């Protein structure tokens, strides 16, 4: 039994070598071809006309593919809202006119290059606050609200309001988007190799644009480099391309896009526009909050919906509050759609009640752990959707990251060093988080398994779940070595398809690990109870034994598994019904020392107190809560996208966005996993981990803006509860334009 | 060591193995484009869809990767990697007398938050220079030193120090349509003399709004008061600009908090940013070359004393 | 007419009889010789998950150097006797690993594993360079090198124990 | 659309074309919406070599069974709505999430 | 229901036009080599070398 | 100083500029042109496995005559100028199956089906040669063709229907 | 199992993929790994596809 044991990811060691194949490693066939996407150069405007004579002159040229070339439908996305190619107009920069196929990457890049567009601009929505203007979104607003405002707005002693905005965030995984076509020449029959967390969605919508029965594409994921939700869906954008290619040419096709590519057209991180009111007590005391949401969800709906409904189930992260109203807008713009990305709206709903809660402590001339703790939900309350807190684990994080931290004895090390120090000042701040666990919509949570005993007791397994660096397939195998109560060494799990376990969920929303899990276990359960009898008749003999037995004796060792969710089911008429199956709960403290003059600054320190429950696997959990936690630093401190007024991005490329480095992170990291905190709700007791370490990344943002509060209250202002706004990311410019002094004035 | 030919589809590559040969190669095709470390051309290529037919590689000429240790300071080949660069400058650091080694502080200040080991192991030093980035973090202490540019193309052969004429506008530079850099060499400190280097902590465009300086000053004899100085900006505009005007106002002037303040006046005005400035950040980007100044005069302050 | 373009990868003769001009080191790699542990990642040489070591003899310091570069940028033309060294080339799970790779694996350094060969490959080259490097040296060993998944910290954890 | 494996291989005998046959019955819907692609070690272990002339017999018997197995998972949607189509009831039961893989 | 009636091999439109893949017909990868059994020629004997 | 070798196949022109005098027909089909409609079955032209169809003008009976062939002993050396016609040549699934092709579909003259494509092609040739054979020339189409699945009886019902 | 037993490996390593035969008759029921295993062989030694 190597449950709760630090075993390190499976296929590291040949990751370390070089060996561990991703998919452009695949050799290619003899006949193998390639393609390079033809995209827009304007955010919206009309397809006059497409000329390719220069294209066609190209050596190497194969052809052009355009809207026409689809034998099945052009109508595609999650929800048929798309064109596999565009055909009239353009709604995007990064929009897919066509795609060139050519007998070498370089052939099929120059002459897609050399494609001639000629368009006719329109009028184009490319900011939140465009969109509004112009009444330009998709659906209805949603929203949350229990008690009632008044009454808690006339209650309140102080009242603050606001506008506040969050940027997006490019997933930069380091494999971009990648798909190899093959098409078997009988039936329409086509596999396909995909680096995607969604086999399922991708067989889909290869076959409904070729029009085919799904039963005729099978979608096979080895691995992935990263993941992080970009290809939970956007991933079909070159999937699709390249399948008509293979239909179309009879060739097997293959791309991978370049980064400059990827970060333009997959889309990324919904960037958020707020607009709060808080209504508090002098004692720091929430008791009526109201906030707008409003994000920038691009040419298509794709994941805005549910990613909005996210953000809405977590304004509150982990303060009761007695009269709350929140609402959402999801905003359609001329910009690439946006998509899913490690936290799926969490982060951004938790940074905004965040910027209130600290606002909040601010204008009360209060500690800010004080009135955060005062704020705090209790064991047993109820959200603002009114599900009950069972578990709530945050104050044993809180209480014991203050202590392991040394928090309240570096506070004062601090104020000393902002009194000593005239042109650098130092921030510490402690967050807490609490992440709902469960796809958001009902059906999702479902999980299948296939598993197979050969005649030498050897064991394969398969299931829904893909693997991107997270660590799942490690963790399956973890699972399936106690359950059957044999050696890890004997299991074994090669890949995820669609013609081993079907109609697959998109690996994601962290439950992987519970659902699939849990299938897994199932499935191992039948086999155990069919050696049973071979178990009895020889119980000195080996498991091989038992195996041999139980096939000479005809005896099936092949069997499925499958797992639904228990009592799920929200409602956004009624607000009630539960939304999730349980919370992960974790809190992080961070200082930073700024640097007033440049805006430039450090990270000091960070420490982390993770509810994880019995984890399966502490080495990977640790793993997963300090890369979340640096993402979330990345995306609340270095990263940017920026645009130009027309809608086209500048930063496509490690050059001009920057992501963590090895030396961003904190001097001092320490990470650890709360001790007797089981989680009967899940697999093993386990927890999953995967997306709610990642807003404590924000525990830096607000060490940052403290120290800058400093740095006011020092060559500035002399406004004790005044409140400066620092939206994200809190870049090396928002930081020094924020020291003002005799110098930016 | 034989001169190589490599002829592919769209473009011809020369591996010249004698700066003769290089000096003809260039004389008979002015076009050509010289190529050591890539690390500028292949992004052109690639990125600016360039196609250069002509393309000539000097790194196994002798000069162009010579180190001369000299009695004005150090020379290094054009083709010399940063990571040579570097290392050559470490030591005189660690050798040579703090106030020999102010310069060459700075340069190796650029070279740290710069790229990675793996750009600085290939990208030469000349590569750096001609290519004249806006945002460049060499020019500006190769500027504000006056560095020495030892330029050739065959028959001819001059050696300058840089300045503000060395980059006439964007991309462009002072040198020969046939010429080449042979050879650059990085001035010794004067006594009096202090030098400093800074940089936005920061770059959101591809080669404009990032600023990136050089400061120089050097002090009569056991005074404080200014007999050189030079501050050159880099991010500030389409090329490496220098604060010349302001420079000028300062000179056998007293370095106290009264020329602080003048300066800084004469920055934000020299420098000043449009509203429509390309590449945004206009209140950050001034702020930042008055900031880094304020730093400059601070540490001066400690030299002197 | 043309000169022939030869060169090393892993201790075995290459030799290109067509060199093309804008041919990179990765692409050659990669599809002519068939050796995919290095990886594309951005093309720009900013992630250095193309990263290997370069080694060629100098007509000066006499002694070869070894240093690390970007594959996606090194035009297989400046690379005539130039020796290279990709992750495939120290060591594997077919016979042995190289110790950097046995230490990154078991730190839990890697995830997804995408950005693992280039980190290995800058560290066998600073190892390379100075068998017993400083902390800080190993730090600086991975400053054009990127991962979007460990955070870091396991990494360097892992290559502490090559210090001191 | 149904993919169906089993253990058996075609070498000309036409055995999938009879387990299409029988999977259509038995499911009771147009073999147009039925299909085999290959035999695999992956999709059916430890499976006899296909000979004996019994393949046929076995196989179609294994088929049948899953395909009951599928009708009684579909039996509470077809209630529901009788007048809905197979792929009514297969959406609905997904939607349910009831697996639809035995 | 189609059972007892003669539906013609579900295959046999693709074998007569040759789209029907079979084993060799599969694409070779571009680094795809060959092999070729080395079998003896004599019916019982020793190997003395090879 | 080599002759191209230039022949077609499908309609299609092809240019081979080296030629291998070793080199078949059947390989050059399969290999590098990807047709791997036609079979190997022998490899000494007696099944028929290999079976196309070739068209040459003659400089006499002035007409272009069409005769079958075995491809697995065919150099392609000795098809300059001449026309190959393959099994996807005359009809597909993706498109529309010549008469021959559907009819032996569904007459259940194909089960494994390996034998299929030249049976195909000898009887394409038959009807190119003679729209409306007999019975007898139907049967003699297929001297040079085995099948060792149906039994033969099967095919020749299914070409009875292109007799009289 | 043949091909896993000569390298040596757990069958759960060998997937044996197998779309249509040109006929077997039988000839094919055990006799195929003849041919089978010397391929797989030279797979693993070359660590290239082989046919
Ligand atoms: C990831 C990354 C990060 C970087 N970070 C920084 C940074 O922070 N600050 C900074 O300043 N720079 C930076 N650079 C730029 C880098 O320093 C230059 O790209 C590089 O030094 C150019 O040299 P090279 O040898 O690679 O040249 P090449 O690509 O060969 O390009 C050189 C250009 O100069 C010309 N040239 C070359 N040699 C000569 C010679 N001897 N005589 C005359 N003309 C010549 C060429 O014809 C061409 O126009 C970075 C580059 C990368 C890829
Ligand atoms: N190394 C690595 N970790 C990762 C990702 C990734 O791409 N790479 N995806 C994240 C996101 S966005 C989700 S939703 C969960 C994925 O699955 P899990 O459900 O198994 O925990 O992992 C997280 N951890
Ligand atoms: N067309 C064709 N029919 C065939 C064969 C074949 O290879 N091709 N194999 C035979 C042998 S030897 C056996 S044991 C059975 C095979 O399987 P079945 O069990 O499905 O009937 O088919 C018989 N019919
Ligand atoms: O709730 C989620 O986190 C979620 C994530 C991905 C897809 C659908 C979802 O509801
Ligand atoms: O972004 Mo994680 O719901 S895939
Ligand atoms: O010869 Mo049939 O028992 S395979
Ligand atoms: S691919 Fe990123 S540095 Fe080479
Ligand atoms: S392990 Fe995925 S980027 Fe490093
Ligand atoms: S292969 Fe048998 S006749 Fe050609
Ligand atoms: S159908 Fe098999 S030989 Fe004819």
């Amino acid at each position: 039994d190597t449950v709760g044991r630090p075993l390190p990811h499976l296929a590291a060691a040949m990751q370390a070598s070089g060996e561990a194949v991703y998919c452009d490693d695949i050799p290619r066939y003899e006949n193998e071809l390639f393609l390079r996407l033809v995209t827009s150069t304007r955010a919206h405007a009309k397809i006059k006309s497409i000329d390719v004579s220069e294209a066609q002159k190209v050596p190497g040229f194969v052809c052009f593919l355009s809207a026409d070339d689809i034998p099945g439908s052009n109508e595609t996305g999650l929800f048929n809202d798309e064109t596999v190619f565009a055909k009239d107009t353009v709604t995007c920069v990064g929009h897919i006119i066509g795609a060139v196929v050519a007998d070498t990457p370089e052939h099929a890049e120059r002459a897609a290059h050399v494609v001639k567009v000629t368009y006719e601009d329109l009028p184009a929505i490319i900011t939140i606050e465009d969109a509004i203007k112009n009444n330009s979104f998709y659906g209805s607003e949603l929203k949350i609200e229990k008690g009632d405002l008044k009454k808690g707005f006339s209650e309140a002693d102080n009242v603050v309001s606001g506008e506040l905005y969050i940027g997006g965030q490019d997933h930069f995984y380091l494999e971009t988007h990648c798909t190899i076509a093959i098409p078997k020449g009988e039936e329409g029959e086509m596999e396909l190799f995909v680096s995607t967390q969604n086999a399922m969605k991708t067989q889909s919508f290869v076959a409904k644009m070729l029009g085919v029965p799904v039963n005729r594409i099978l979608v096979r994921v080895k691995r992935m480099g990263g993941g992080f939700g970009g290809k939970e869906t956007r991933s079909t954008l070159v999937s699709v391309a390249v399948a008509l290619a293979a239909y179309k040419t009879g060739h097997p096709v293959r791309c991978m896009l370049d980064r400059n590519e990827d970060m333009l057209i997959t889309g990324g991180r919904h960037p958020f526009l707020a607009r709060y009111k808080v209504g508090f007590m002098k004692t720091g005391t929430i008791v009526a909050l109201e906030v707008d949401h409003y994000s920038n969800a691009g040419n298509s709906r794709d994941l805005s919906h549910s990613i909005m409904e996210r953000a809405l189930f977590h304004m509150d992260n982990c303060y009761k509050i007695p009269n709350i109203r929140g609402t959402g807008r999801l905003c359609k713009t001329n910009l690439s759609s946006n998509t899913a990305f490690r936290g799926f709206g969490g982060p951004q709903a938790l940074f905004i009640a965040e910027n209130w809660m600290s606002e909040v402590a601010v204008t009360c001339g209060l500690p800010a752990e004080e009135v955060r703790w005062k704020n705090m939900y209790k064991e047993g309350d109820l959200t603002h959707f009114n599900q009950r807190l069972e578990g709530f684990s945050v104050p044993r994080c809180w209480d014991e990251c203050l202590k392991s931290s040394q928090y309240y004895a570096r506070k004062s090390e601090v104020d000393k060093f902002n009194k000593e120090n005239c042109w650098k000042k130092r921030g510490l701040c402690i967050i807490p988080t609490k992440f709902g666990i469960s796809f958001t919509v009902p059906f999702l949570n479902q999980a299948g398994a296939l598993i197979h005993v050969y005649t030498d007791g050897s064991v394969l397994v398969s299931h829904g779940g893909t693997e991107m660096g997270q660590g799942l397939h490690t963790k399956m195998v973890q699972v399936a070595s106690k359950a059957l109560k044999i050696p890890i060494s004997k299991i074994y799990i090669s890949e995820t398809s669609t013609n081993t376990v079907p109609n697959s969920s998109p690996t994601a929303a962290s439950v992987s690990t519970d659902i699939y899990g849990q299938a897994v276990y199932e499935a191992c359960q039948t086999i155990l109870k069919r050696l049973e009898p071979f178990k009895k008749k020889n119980p000195d003999g080996s498991w091989e034994d038992w195996v041999m037995a139980a096939y000479q004796d005809r005896v099936s060792l092949s069997t499925t598994g499958f797992y639904r969710t228990p009592n799920l089911g929200y409602s956004f008429e009624t607000n009630s019904g539960n939304a999730f199956h349980y919370f992960t709960y974790g809190v992080a403290c961070s200082e930073v020392e700024i640097d007033c003059l440049t805006g430039d600054h450090k990270n000091l320190r960070t420490d982390i107190v993770m509810d994880v429950g019995s984890s399966l696997n502490p080495a990977i959990d640790i793993g997963q809560v300090e890369g979340a936690f640096v993402q979330g630093l990345g995306l609340f401190t270095l990263e940017e996208l920026h645009y130009s007024p027309e809608g086209s991005l500048h930063t496509r490329g490690p050059s001009t966005y920057k992501i963590p480095a090895f030396g961003s992170i904190p001097t001092e990291f320490r990470v650890s996993l709360l001790r007797d905190c089981p989680n009967k709700k899940a697999i093993y007791a386990s927890k999953a981990v995967g997306e709610p370490p990642l807003f404590l990344g924000a525990s830096v943002f607000f060490a940052i803006k403290d120290a800058i509060r400093a740095a006011r209250a020092q060559h500035t202002n002399n406004n004790t509860k005044e409140l400066f706004r620092l939206d994200s990311p809190a870049t090396p410019e928002k930081i020094r334009n924020a020291c003002v002094d005799k110098f930016t004035t | 060591p034989k001169q190589l030919r490599f002829e592919g589809e769209r473009v011809t590559w020369i591996q010249a193995s004698t700066l003769k040969e290089l000096l003809d190669l260039k004389a008979q095709h002015p076009e050509a484009k010289l190529v050591v470390g890539n690390t500028e051309i292949g992004i052109e290529m690639k990125f600016k869809n360039q196609l250069f037919p002509m393309i000539i590689c000097p790194a196994w000429i002798p000069e162009l990767n010579a180190v001369e240790h000299g009695p004005e300071g150090i020379s290094f080949g054009a083709a010399c990697a940063l990571s040579s660069v570097e290392k050559t400058l470490l030591e005189a650091v660690a050798k040579l007398p703090t106030q020999k080694t102010e310069v060459f502080r700075g340069v190796l200040e650029q070279l740290r938050w710069f790229a990675g080991k793996q750009v600085k192991s290939v990208a030469s030093l000349g590569g750096n220079i001609i290519t004249a980035s806006p945002i460049s973090d060499l020019n500006p202490v190769f500027m504000a030193s006056g560095t020495k540019l030892t330029i050739v193309s065959r028959g001819t052969r001059r050696t300058v120090p840089m300045d503000h004429t060395f980059f006439p506008s964007y991309r462009k530079t002072l040198l020969g349509p046939e010429e080449i850099l042979l050879s650059i060499e990085i001035p010794y400190s004067r006594e009096d003399e202090f030098f400093s280097a800074f940089k936005q902590a920061s770059r959101r465009e591809d080669d404009i709004a990032k600023v990136t300086c050089g400061m120089r000053v050097l002090f009569q004899p056991g005074s404080m008061q200014v007999k050189e100085l030079a501050l050159c900006y880099g991010g500030m505009a389409d090329r490496t600009i220098s604060a010349l005007k302001t420079t000028q106002k300062q000179l056998s002037k007293f370095w106290n908090e009264k020329l602080l303040q003048d300066v800084c006046a004469g920055l934000a005005e020299e420098l000043s940013l449009s509203p429509d400035a390309p590449g945004g950040m206009i209140e950050f980007r001034r702020t930042l070359t008055l900031s880094f100044f304020f730093k400059f005069y601070l540490t001066v302050l400690k030299k002197l004393g | 007419t043309a000169d022939e373009l030869v060169f090393f990868v892993n201790g075995k003769k290459v030799v290109e009889k067509n060199a093309d001009p804008e041919t990179t080191l990765l692409a050659y790699l990669r599809r002519k010789l068939g050796l995919r542990g290095t990886k594309l990642g951005c093309g720009e040489g900013g992630c250095g998950a193309c990263t290997v070591m370069l080694s060629k003899y100098d007509r000066l310091q006499d002694k070869i150097i070894h240093f690390s570069a970007n594959a996606c940028l090194a035009p297989i033309c400046t690379l005539h006797h130039v020796a290279v060294t990709t992750v495939e080339g120290i060591g594997s799970t077919k016979t042995r690993l190289h110790p950097v790779q046995e230490r990154i694996a078991k730190s839990h350094g890697s995830q997804c594993g995408f950005c693992t060969p280039g980190i290995v490959m800058s560290m066998y080259t600073l190892l390379r360079n100075q068998p017993e490097p400083t902390v800080e040296e190993i730090e600086d060993a991975f400053q054009g090198n990127l991962c979007r998944c460990t955070g870091y910290r396991p990494i360097l954890q892992g290559f502490r124990t090559f210090a001191k």
